[PDB]
């Protein structure tokens, strides 16, 4: 019905710049207040900025008021949020979020993550894991990437049911993940299964089928 | 500046069928200006009252608020194995400010883990590059010891782990013990063995491979 | 010659809500103009100088500029008009004075019609305004403690306002014109016996029968402004409650501003309204002498 959706996250250097667009469709953009929320993976939310109707009055949280520029294009419907002089505080995931006339936020976009490191972007490494009962378990090994997040799907969607995607563990600036299936002996291998991972940040996508060894 | 919300309770214990009342506080008088939201598990948040009690459109009846001026409750009847998270906010007055956050931890009966463990891919092999991956899966209560032999031997060295939150849909808990190894390293040794401990038995669940 | 016909208006489906020609075509944005005084004095409702300087302008702009999509249809009825009322422009082309008649109400309710339906989304912005404005009172922090000084200072200013307008002359004038134009249409009908020819009679049966419209327009902006001012000040002698409700202070604010626009309303179609009446009456009187010189 309402839809906001932010542009595609990156990975930043300290003292860079990055601006974020958001795109709202669905409702007159010029009839809502407009806001940015930012937060830190497994923490609590933190308001940044919003703007009013016609961008008159933006205003912000008062440590980013200084590096950080919100802005609106009423007539293609597009929210901003510039920021400048970033450090490894500001990495979090920033939501688009409409804004109520009393400072409610009604509709938010899905988050765009934003990472700050001095490290460099490095593509995963996806390995099968295959076994040597009615069920059957099988596996991914997603090794050796940067920055977070990664994208984990079996069969495109198809199997959502049976599926365990463990934290991943940072070690050495490169992050390791797991992913778990558990599908019926019947199906497997009788018909493959292929495990699809994303890492939006490399733009690469990886699909590795398992097969038996 | 300054203006707190404080969800005290992290964590709270709970049943199915049951009903739950989620406090926040407010460092000062806010009136009615609090607005409560739902956070599933890899999810936005999704809006559910404003006005401390007023529920949007759509909204399922099982969410009510109440409270004025500084103490404000957040109350989820016939909970579900979905739910999680929820934050409160204060927009009374700038900056806007949410709670910390709280989650429902799920009641159940014990469940023993399953076991599965993974020999290292040969394309991890030429990489290489010696990974054995064990899942413990659908296990509960949510604490577990998993124990990592190599040819009947104890290792505790280069053992990394990961643990899931709560699932949404059995309410139990799963774990991932990957046990990383030079490629030489890993082909001296024939058995490599995972174990685990966990309080629905007395005898350990013991998954072995060896490189045949 | 009829030169301006700013003397229609059109009422919604349900008759909730009335467009006018003229600014601000609704007094719902007179209301809003009110409320603008009232957060002036509420520091948590500080929003609304942001609702009204963009979101009631752009409704004001819209609605200026959604009337004037009608202006063909306007001067569609208006050349009408300048035709039934002039008997020798009548003459210049030969139509049933019936069948022009006909014409003449086709292009009008259609007019009236234009008004109404290109502002659909207009009384849509005034609904979502109206309840933005009662969303955005929740924000006093009052909950049964609310103090009503801004509602009965602003009482005491509109007093004063109301005083200014003067209600007896606009009343004194109507009632001469309408004694007098109820007259004249007794009057022509019994003298009909004397004329042998109709065109200039029907010219003057279509004037008068215009003036009637404009009259009770007029009469309903006089019952609706002496409403006004009779109510805010039966509220102004009334019990004075100094603390009230949350939800019974904004029905408090609700019901002055209605009353207050709503008098604002009145009295910029009253002006208007009074130019009309007078204007007719001068192209009926030319034609009463049109008439009685053929009387010969």
């Amino acid at each position: 019905e309402v839809k906001l959706v932010e542009s595609e996250g990156g990975l930043v250097q300290p003292g860079s710049s990055m601006k974020f667009s958001c795109t709202a469709s669905g409702f007159t953009f010029s009839d809502y207040y407009m806001a940015w929320v930012r937060q830190v993976p497994g923490k609590g939310l933190e308001w940044v900025a919003n703007i009013n109707y016609d961008g008159s009055t933006p205003d912000y949280l008062d440590s980013l008021k200084s590096r950080f520029i919100i802005s609106r294009d009423n007539a293609k419907n597009i929210l901003y949020l510039q920021m400048s002089s970033l450090k490894s505080e500001d990495t979090a995931t920033y939501y688009c979020a409409r804004e109520t006339v009393v400072g409610s936020f009604d509709y938010w976009g899905q988050g765009t993550t934003l990472t700050v490191s001095s490290a460099k972007t490095t593509a995963p490494s996806v390995y099968p894991l295959a076994p040597v009962g009615s069920s059957v378990t099988l596996g991914c090994l997603v090794k050796g990437y940067f920055p977070e997040p990664v994208t984990l799907t079996w069969n495109s969607g198809s199997l959502s049911s049976g599926v365990h995607t463990f934290p991943a563990v940072l070690q050495s600036d490169l992050y390791t993940l797991s992913s778990s299936v558990t599908v019926t002996s019947s199906t497997w291998p009788s018909q493959s299964i292929t495990c699809n991972v994303a890492h939006p940040a490399s733009s690469t996508k990886v699909d590795k089928k398992i097969e038996p060894r | 500046g300054d203006i707190v919300m404080t969800q005290s309770q992290k964590f709270m214990s709970t049943s199915v069928g049951d009903r739950v009342s989620v406090t926040c506080k407010a460092s000062q008088n806010v009136g009615t200006n609090v607005a409560w939201y739902q956070q599933k598990p890899g999810q936005s948040p999704k809006a559910l009252i404003y006005s401390a009690s007023y529920r949007y459109s759509g909204v399922p009846d099982r969410f009510t608020g109440s409270g004025s001026g500084t103490d404000f409750t957040l109350t989820i009847n016939n909970v579900q194995s979905e739910d999680l998270a929820y934050f409160c906010q204060q927009y009374n007055s700038y900056p806007y400010t949410f709670g910390g956050g709280t989650k429902l931890e799920i009641k159940r009966a014990d469940a023993a883990p399953t076991v599965s463990i993974f020999p290292p891919s040969s394309e991890q092999l030429t990489s290489g590059g010696a990974s054995v991956v064990c899942f413990l899966n659908n296990f509960y209560p949510k604490d577990i010891n998993v124990k990592w032999k190599i040819d009947g031997s104890e290792r505790q060295n280069g053992v990394l782990n990961s643990w899931t939150d709560q699932d949404s849909k059995d309410s139990t808990y799963s774990m991932s013990s990957t046990l990383t190894l030079t490629k030489d390293e890993y082909e001296r040794h024939n058995s490599y063995t995972c174990e685990a401990t966990h309080k629905t038995s007395t005898s350990p669940i013991v998954k072995s491979f060896n490189r045949n | 010659t009829t030169d301006n016909i700013d003397y229609f208006d059109i009422s919604d489906e349900s008759n909730y809500y009335l467009i006018s020609q003229l600014r601000p075509h609704f007094s719902n944005i007179y209301f809003f103009d009110e409320f603008k005084r009232y957060a002036s004095y509420h520091t948590e409702i500080k929003r609304y100088e942001d609702i009204h300087k963009t979101k009631v302008n752009s409704l004001l702009n819209e609605a200026s500029r959604a009337i004037g999509i009608c202006n063909r249809a306007k001067n569609t009825v208006k050349g009408l008009i300048n035709i039934l009322e002039n008997p020798q422009k009548f003459k210049t082309q030969r139509e049933s004075y019936d069948v022009k008649l006909r014409q003449y109400e086709e292009k009008k309710e259609a007019f009236r019609g234009c008004l109404l339906n290109k502002n659909r989304k207009n009384l849509d912005q005034i609904k979502k305004i109206n309840n933005e404005i009662r969303d955005l009172l929740e924000k006093l922090k009052c909950s049964q403690d609310c103090q009503t000084n801004v509602y009965f200072d602003m009482i005491k200013i509109y007093l004063v306002d109301f005083k200014k307008m003067p209600y007896e002359n606009y009343d004194t004038f109507i009632k001469q014109y309408k004694n007098s134009y109820l007259s004249g249409v007794d009057m022509i009908r019994k003298i009909e016996k004397q004329i042998d020819n109709p065109v200039t009679i029907n010219a003057i049966k279509f004037t008068q029968k215009e003036m009637g419209y404009i009259i009770d327009r007029f009469e309903y902006h006089l019952q609706k402004v002496k409403h006004s001012i009779d109510q805010v000040t039966a509220l102004s002698d009334g019990v004075k409650p100094k603390q009230v409700t949350k939800n019974r202070l904004k029905e408090y604010y609700f019901n002055i501003g209605n009353y207050y626009s709503i008098f604002k309303f009145g009295k910029d179609s009253l002006n208007m309204l009074n130019k009309a009446l007078i204007h007719k009456e001068k192209i009926v009187h030319n034609l009463l002498g049109e008439l009685f010189g053929h009387l010969e």
